[PDB]
């Protein structure tokens, strides 16, 4: 079932009891966290042989 | 609880896993802040049931 | 409902 990704992450969110409110107010926050994150595991596994 | 969905011309919310569309009230809804931050949020009546009983 | 018994 297609689902906009940003709705699919509300539910995530209240899966683990983060109300989900708290994502959109904070929706660029973390995106920029996980898009940090990911180029951390490129630099990490380039690295870390 | 669920997702709101339109039919075009009206908008409603239903449970997830079984189409089922109800009006979207203050009983089925909860407020978080002012419109600006969030993307992708739409204008819509959401209906309040106390109104026309104060009224009575 | 503490504040609608103006009605
Ligand atoms: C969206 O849902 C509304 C409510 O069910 C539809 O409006 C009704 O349309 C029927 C004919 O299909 C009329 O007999 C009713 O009087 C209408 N009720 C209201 C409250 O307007 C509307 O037609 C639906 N739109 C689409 C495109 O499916
Ligand atoms: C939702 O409704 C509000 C008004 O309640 C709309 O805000 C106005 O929109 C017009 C046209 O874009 C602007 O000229 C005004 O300056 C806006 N006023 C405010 C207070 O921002 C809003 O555009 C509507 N949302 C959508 C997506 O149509
Ligand atoms: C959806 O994405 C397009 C660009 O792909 C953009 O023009 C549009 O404004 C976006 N709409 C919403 C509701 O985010």
């Amino acid at each position: 079932l297609q689902i906009p990704f940003a709705m699919q992450m509300a539910y995530r969110f209240n899966g683990i009891g983060v109300t989900q409110n708290v994502l959109y107010e904070n929706q660029k926050l973390i995106a920029n966290q996980f898009n940090s994150a990911i180029g951390k595991i490129q630099d990490s596994l380039s690295s870390t042989a | 609880e669920g997702v709101f969905v339109s039919n075009g011309t009206h908008w409603f919310v239903t449970q997830r896993n079984f189409y089922e569309p109800q009006i979207i009230t203050t009983d089925n809804t909860f407020v978080s802040g002012n419109c600006d931050v969030v993307i992708g949020i739409v204008n819509n009546t959401v209906y309040d049931p106390l109104q026309p009983e104060l009224d009575s």
